[PDB]
């Protein structure tokens, strides 16, 4: 079990440590996170108290350093940093634990909720979409644009997310025109999975790091990835099974995950129609069809 | 954008476009089985592909074979229109291509843009008006030529004949939509008045009659009283 060790907390903050959230108030005695599970990405997010406006975060992961935070009156927000002397940082993780100025990661031992979300996400593949690479932790927040949005400013700052588009050279097959647009089981399965992502673990870790920052960050962008990704797979007739099973509990646990009063906004009405009730997969996905109806009956 | 009527004279400019309209590309009666369950039989078809500008028709045949074995077949006749379409672009040369296809209907909007991907410059539309050109079936000549077809076939037409000799486009085009409503609306008195004076007629390279400037007026003015009673005897008034 690792830990995230705090500097200080200078301003009011709502810190969240994945699906985990809680209030710091202003120069309040806190320094860090105790007894993160190991094994998994995780993220720890902020919302600073006077300016809702720009919720921000940094995925990391404690098998590859180790991590802090530390405010910058400069910049006007949380930095997470590496601290490569190890001697020093566990001798601070072990004073500020024997002062008990940490909080402690809440897991329920029953709950596989984290694991659900981030079963196909790894560190090193998140460097792959988010470009900083001197450090081993990787920032997202909410007003960051992806590289499909930029095409229709500044490159560095980008989501480098697979550029879907179902009306595209890309999409679409000279001589297969209807065929393809209609059945989209050509792009899924030669141009995506066996030319772009390799396998379907690449397929899912993206699609499920694109839902985490659309929750955490409210980051349009890949809201707009996350829906362009389930309906790749639930408009093509040809699907490999275990794929279509592993989707159908992917989306569960992300329904699940939701709250209840952001579906208004993170849920595209189009995208999930067509995919429940009309596409090719409309009898596929069980799980997910079923927390939809119960939980969302509305927006179907 | 969406062509309508405030951007209408946008028609008539020096830009290249063209109205494509599928209404009768697929076509069928529908009848009684000997078991008294009821089936199609397709007719033959067409593709009506308009530069209003100029007058320039391309008019694409399509023959009941290309339905042999088909299923979904109101879906792949926007499919096959928006083929032929982009086969119709890709066989002119660089400087007649259009710069804009203005679709009469939206479903043609997807099918289309997906076959002139190769054409990104090319600005596909729709439109707001309602456009009479499924009445021109009811041209004699055309309808002749789809029917006797034996084979897929484009035929080159002028749908204004001679008039742009004497009109500009802006009349030209209002002349044909107003006697395309007319057929459309009630094709019988529509041909009649075009027909009735016997000693107007159709050149043999021509697709309307031959009126002067004056007995367009009349011809005009009748289509538009037509159109005017019809609309009372559809809704009494
Ligand atoms: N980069 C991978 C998947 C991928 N392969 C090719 C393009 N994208 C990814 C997976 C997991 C989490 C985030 C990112």
């Amino acid at each position: 079990m690792n830990t995230v060790p705090f500097t200080s907390a200078p301003i009011e903050v709502t810190i969240g440590i994945d699906q985990y959230s809680f209030n710091v108030k202003e120069n309040q005695p806190f320094h860090g996170i105790k007894d993160i599970p190991i094994g998994h990405v995780h993220v720890i997010h902020f919302q600073h108290a006077d300016n809702s406006s720009m919720r921000y975060g940094y995925w990391f992961d404690c098998r590859m350093g180790n991590f802090y935070i530390q405010y910058d009156p400069k910049d006007g927000l949380y930095k997470m940093m590496e601290e490569r002397d190890g001697a020093k940082f566990e001798n601070i993780v072990h004073n500020f634990k024997e002062r008990q100025m940490m909080v402690s990661y809440p897991k329920i031992d029953e709950d596989d909720t984290w694991y659900n979300l981030t079963e196909f996400v790894q560190m090193d593949k998140i460097r792959k979409i988010v470009r900083k690479d001197e450090n081993q932790f990787s920032y997202v927040d909410s007003s960051m644009t992806t590289v499909q949005e930029n095409e229709l400013s500044d490159p560095a700052h980008s989501l480098n997310y697979t550029v879907i588009n179902f009306k595209s050279r890309e999409a679409i097959r000279p001589g297969h025109e209807m065929e393809d647009f209609l059945d989209k089981s050509y792009y899924l399965n030669t141009v995506m999975l066996q030319g772009i992502f390799k396998n379907s673990s690449n397929y899912f870790g993206e699609l499920q790091f694109a839902f985490l920052n659309a929750m955490f960050f409210g980051n349009y962008g890949s809201s707009l990835q996350w829906h362009a990704m389930i309906e790749l797979i639930c408009s093509s007739a040809t699907v490999p099974k275990h794929m279509l099973d592993k989707l159908d509990e992917i989306l569960y646990y992300q329904i699940k995950t939701l709250p209840e009063q952001y579906s208004d906004i993170l849920l595209n009405e189009r995208v999930w129609n067509i995919c429940l009730y009309s596409s090719f997969q409309k009898n596929s996905l069980h799980n997910t069809e079923k927390i939809m109806e119960n939980k969302y009956p509305e927006l179907l | 954008g969406a062509m309508n009527s405030s951007n209408y004279a946008e028609l008539f400019n020096n830009d290249i476009k063209l109205f494509v309209d599928d209404t009768n590309v697929y076509r069928v009666t529908v009848h009684k089985t000997f078991e008294g369950n009821v089936a199609t039989k397709a007719i033959n078809g067409c593709i009506f592909t308009l530069n209003p500008k100029t007058g320039h028709l391309f008019l694409k045949i399509i023959h009941t074979s290309v339905w042999a074995g088909q299923k979904r077949l109101s879906q792949l006749a926007k499919w096959k229109t928006a083929e032929e379409v982009s086969a119709l672009v890709r066989s002119l040369p660089k400087e007649e291509q259009p710069k804009q296809i203005i679709v009469t209907r939206k479903a043609m909007l997807d099918p289309l843009e997906v076959h002139m991907l190769d054409f990104p410059n090319i600005a596909i539309r729709p439109t707001e008006l309602r456009l009479p050109f499924s009445a021109a079936m009811s041209i004699d000549k055309l309808s002749d030529v789809v029917m006797k077809a034996t084979e897929p076939q484009m035929v080159l037409f002028n749908i204004y004949d001679d008039w742009l000799d004497r009109i500009s486009s802006y009349t030209a085009f209002s002349r044909l939509t107003l006697l395309l409503r007319a057929l459309k609306t009630n094709e019988e008195s529509a041909k009649m008045i075009l027909l009735s004076d016997p000693t107007i007629t159709i050149k043999s390279y021509h697709l309307w009659p031959s009126f002067t400037d004056e007995q367009w007026i009349t011809i005009e003015s009748q289509m538009r009283d037509l159109i005017l009673t019809e609309y009372g005897r559809k809704y009494n008034v």
